[PDB]
């Protein structure tokens, strides 16, 4: 339970800013499409680290 | 003079050393 | 020593490290042996090394 | 006005000491005082000449002179408990100076104390300075080792020792410090842990050190 | 005349103060409202302070707590947080305790803290305490030590004699005459 | 096997985790159209895929597995 | 009359001036207001002012501490910043509590950061301390080494006294005469 | 008058007017509000110092910093990534904390940094350290070598005595007198 | 009056006038405000001042750093480019501290790059440094080698002295004398 | 404006000796004192020629030219505890010299510095040197190994020294090198890794025989 | 104006010896004031011509001018303390040249320095400056392996010495490269990394390194 909470919350975290930051801009996809998916292999390995270790 | 400082060894040890004299 | 040793593999398992100086290494086998804890034997072609 | 109104309320803890080379110097008695009388020097409220001696630091300033002008000395601490006339410890058993060569001792070290009226030179005892510190050292009951060589002796304080030994010894090493001086007689306080930590090592003039189980070390004979 | 410090606490200047005056030196505080204090020294005593305030590293910052890492206020925590905010209390509870014994006016204890062995499956290591004090001179502080040995032991789980360590000593020697004022 | 069960559901949820940022994240964007009858799942998979050839998961999970024992 | 840093901070000009009066040369704190301070020196002096400028690499960086690199308001923080700021609080507590012993007026003291060790099936390794010290002069600073590795020791979890390096100094010679004004 | 430089910094020009007078040749330093400063020289020692500032390489860059590279406010950091910033933040603090001692003037500390530290199932490597540092002259330098050795030994988990290595040396002359200015 | 460059910079046109007055013909630096610098040279002078166009290069590009081709904004890193980003800036920094040392000039380092070690299964190779510098003349550079070699070898994992490669030189001759204007 | 005004509030670390050359020479005791009066003349507020001299620099000044037109020399140190006399330690059992070169060498030194009236020439002896850096030695309580060679006598203090140990031998070489200076005896203090601080010893039939002093040593596991 | 005016508050670190050239020379101690009075002569606010002279680079000019009228000559150095009376060291073991032929050498070197007024030649020894580098290189307590052969010796130091036995060979060789110049015995100081770290070897005369339990490696001796 030293590592659950980690996991349990940045996933939470992300969506918060991920989907949070297209309101605001509403209030162009094609420059959009590039920067998403820049973050979630970074999250992606991250999770891999504390996996396998 | 000769002599053995054991802490905490382990009979092989202890009866070997006494295997000189 | 001017003959080959044959050490067994059980005796062949324990370690040492050191600076060891051999002239006469017939009277220094024999003290070392009761140190270490070994049989030793010489047939007149090689010296055989037991535990 | 004067020197001695100069100084803090408590005129008590300053002695004022006329000097012959027209100077006035101000006899202090510990380091946090020597800096009070030396703001009053630094801040400039004074018109005339003057200066601030001490007991520790006046002892490491002719001592300078004494390790050019005499070497090879025996001597042991000057005291100053009147500053108008200090006491030389000086040694017995090492010496050879008759008393002509200690009066022209006394001339060049009056010349060097302008303040001082008369030196005084007492020999004393070299066996006695190592008997009460070796009865100070049994009265503690402190670990000790005692190594004689020539010209002064050694007490070498090793082993993993508690808390409550080491209060007791620090406050006797310092005021026999105090009284006796540490250019003879030397102390060394050392705390250090087991050797051959957790290991079973085999003592005296054939010696070996077991690492493990099945490893034999034969280092210097332990 | 000329200031040294401006905008300092009430807690930062009456200890700014204290050591000047130890120094044969004395000093004018000066509030100032919401900007805060400011400290002056007359002109010739000028060269002197400025080296004591290098010396001493003036003024001084506020005492750190390993509970100012860790708030309360935030909104995670993890139980290696909760071992930090825990452990933190009873080495603030102890010297906030151990001055209400005789003789004592200062002190501040140490534990030594564990966060690897909860999360594996290795056993916990013991307890190690370390305390500093300091005593009122003229007392006899060579008894001291085997009550307050006592005292610490069985405040934990098990510890030994040798892994607590007390290092006591005594006061300097009182500051009570006035510094004076350089006449011109 | 207690143990390693337990040990096997962490990198149980650990490996999940990437995938549920995708699904709430392609149901907003969705959800920013008027497209709200449509079910998200055809859409979340392929970008449930590029992350995982592009992170390249299956040397990564496979050779993190076997360090943990042997050592090269 | 001539102005050699300006915009400086207040812990900054109150230590530029402790170096150049160390050497015979005087310089002016003069204010600014909200700008920050400034620092003047005399035309004669202006080339022997600028040669312990590069010398003494001034003007004096701020301290780093460890828990600057990993702030506490982010939401969502590793165990191993957390871990490297743990160790950096009580590296900053031990250290405060040093002061307040007999005689010392300066200290400083690093931990072994160990961070890797911790995740895998292996054991972390033992624990390293060093500390710095400056005395006041007059002490025999020989024993009071013995008391610091006796305080330090068992306010760990199992260290050795080999692993523990104290290295003191005493302090320097005092500063207290005034420069002098360059009379022309 | 001709104009050498204009837009600098603080301290970048700082040095320049250290540098200069090492060489016979006298600068006037000129504030231009947000602009800057700007330097400007005699007219017989234009075509010398633009010669020093080619050796010299005028202007100096900013001074690199290994955690200037990574910054805190990424949203995902690596475990690479966060390892660099933290053995980054070491090497500063201990710098400042050595340059404290008795004789230094300046100093700056190299650590190795591991690189492939998680991804592999190899264990980390030792730890090698070096350091340099500056000394007033008049110093037994050939002494000073073993206390700055006895101190970065335990500084770290466990490093040996020959990977860690210190060169020194003793600081040059001091430049104290002015120029003179090219007589017309 | 012929212009032979313009829209320049403060560093550019700092080194054009560095070398032209190297070989005997003066330069005159005219701002241009928001259009950067201008020079231009006499009517005699312009015929040999084109041919140290050609052969110097000049203007001189900027000098490039391996950073830039991987900024920190592309929010995309690979374990690639993170390795090039922390190699980069260790190189940028030992030949900063390079220029801190007694007698150099100026300095450039390389390492060798190693970037596919962290993905697949062998283990990296040895680091391979070399260096450049440049000191005073009057200087014995013979002795001067072996600092280098020393300090250099524990600034990575494990290099050998067989992998480092030191080439230095003295600087050249000063110029000090004006050129002189073409008299008609 | 007389020139002893230019100086600080205490006229005690200053001393002002008039040359035979029309130059004034002003006495410091370390160097920072001595920079404090080179930044005085340094912005040029006095209107006459004046040296500082000190003891480091002023011994190392006449060294060089000692070491052009008399090579192969043994001396130790000057010291100048009074510039008005100062005195020249001479070796007493490494030289060749009669009394007639030796007046000689008092003149010509004297014309190096024209602030001296007469140098002093003394006979130390060669034994005492190292005498009293053997007794001091063994008085810590340090490993050591003395390498005896002609012309110098070398100590080498190597091993795991601790911090007590490292401290007390630091200070020690200070007050020797006052007292001798660094041309005869030479100390070696350096750090490796062994356990066995210095000593080496191998192994074989008949128990452990001192190996001879090298520059290799075994590393010690622990 | 006159020359020792317009330099600096400071009138002792220089001095000014009147040429024979018509030309004032200056003799500066080292480099850094060598260009201190060369950059205030360039700009030309002196009426008059002047040189500067120095300790290293007159006598690196005056031995390109000996080794082309005087080849095969055995000199060590030439001492500039006082510039009106420099001293010439030349070998007593290595030369063939009369008493005679010493006096006609040294008025031909006259005319090369004007500022100077007499060359007092003296002949020091040549198995001194031998003893004198390894009785000073035993002191440091440094391994070394010397190599005598003709005309020259020479000092090698190898191994993996340490961060402190290669500072005290840096300043002891600069200190004896002053006093007697690189012209007859040079020293050598090249490190190398270490073998035999964590090997187990045998020494003596039949010496091999093991670098495994199961390789040998036989050194060429």
């Amino acid at each position: 339970m030293d590592d659950l909470v980690f996991a349990g919350n940045k996933a939470l975290y992300l969506v918060l800013i991920l989907s949070g930051w297209p309101t605001i801009v509403a209030t162009c996809l094609f420059l959009l499409s590039g920067w998403y998916g820049e973050v979630l292999l970074s999250y992606g390995r991250q999770v891999i680290f504390l996996a396998l270790a | 003079g000769s002599g053995f400082v054991a802490k905490d060894d382990s009979l092989r040890t202890f009866f070997d050393a006494m295997a000189l004299q | 020593l001017k003959e080959p040793v044959i050490v067994s593999k059980m005796a062949a398992r324990k370690k040492i490290t050191g600076n060891f100086e051999f002239h006469d290494p017939n009277a220094l086998l024999e003290k070392l042996s009761l140190q270490l804890g070994l049989i030793w034997y010489f047939d007149g072609q090689a010296i055989y090394i037991y535990d | 006005a004067e020197l001695d109104s100069l100084l803090g309320q408590e005129k008590e803890r300053f002695q004022v000491l006329p000097g012959r080379d027209k100077m006035l110097y101000v006899a202090a008695q510990n380091e946090r005082d020597t800096l009070w009388a030396r703001q009053v020097l630094a801040r400039g409220d004074y018109d005339k000449n003057a200066r601030v001696i001490n007991e520790n630091e006046e002892n490491k300033r002719i001592s300078i002179w004494l390790d050019t002008y005499y070497p090879q000395l025996a001597y042991y601490r000057i005291h100053f408990d009147e500053p108008r006339k200090p006491v030389f410890w000086l040694s017995r058993q090492r010496n050879t100076m008759s008393k002509k060569e200690l009066e022209v001792l006394s001339q060049k070290l009056r010349a060097l104390m302008p303040y001082a009226d008369s030196v005084n030179i007492t020999l004393m005892d070299d066996v006695t300075a190592a008997g009460q510190a070796e009865a100070g050292l049994k009265q503690q009951a402190l670990p000790y080792s005692r190594r004689n060589h020539k010209g002064g002796v050694t007490f070498v304080i090793q082993g993993a020792l508690d808390d409550v030994e080491i209060l007791r010894a620090r406050q006797f090493v310092d005021s026999y410090y105090r009284t006796w001086g540490g250019r003879y007689v030397q102390f060394a306080i050392e705390l250090k842990d087991d050797w051959l930590k957790g290991r079973s090592f085999q003592y005296g003039a054939e010696g070996y050190i077991k690492m493990s189980p099945g490893h034999w070390y034969f280092p210097s004979p332990l | 005349d000329k200031d040294l410090l401006k905008g300092l606490d009430q807690e930062q200047a009456n200890e700014v103060i204290a050591v000047l005056q130890m120094h044969n030196i004395e000093a004018n505080k000066i509030d100032s409202g919401k900007l805060g204090y400011s400290i002056t020294v007359a002109e010739p005593d000028f060269t002197a302070a400025v080296y004591w305030i290098k010396t001493y590293q003036l003024p001084p910052r506020p005492r750190v707590e390993i509970a100012q890492m860790f708030p309360a206020d935030s909104l995670v925590s993890s139980p290696r947080a909760e071992k930090a905010r825990l452990y933190s209390a009873i080495e603030q509870r102890l010297e906030q305790s151990l001055q209400t014994m005789e003789g004592v006016l200062s002190a501040r204890v140490h534990i030594s803290y564990d966060i690897d062995a909860g999360e594996n499956g290795r056993p916990p290591k013991p307890v190690h305490l370390s305390a500093l004090a300091v005593y009122e001179r003229g007392s006899p502080l060579a008894h001291q030590i085997s009550d307050i040995k006592r005292f610490l032991k069985n405040s934990f789980a098990d510890v030994d004699y040798d892994n607590i360590s007390v290092v006591l000593s005594e006061r300097s020697d009182a500051q009570l005459q006035a510094p004076g004022t350089p006449v011109k | 096997a207690l143990s390693e069960i337990k040990s096997a559901f962490k990198i149980g949820f650990y490996l999940y985790l990437p995938f549920v940022v995708v699904d709430l994240v392609v149901s907003s964007v969705l959800l920013a159209l008027g497209m709200m009858m449509m079910s998200p799942v055809t859409i979340s998979t392929p970008i449930k895929l590029v992350l995982f050839v592009a992170l390249d998961g299956w040397t990564l999970l496979s050779k993190g597995l076997i360090l943990q024992y042997m050592d090269i």
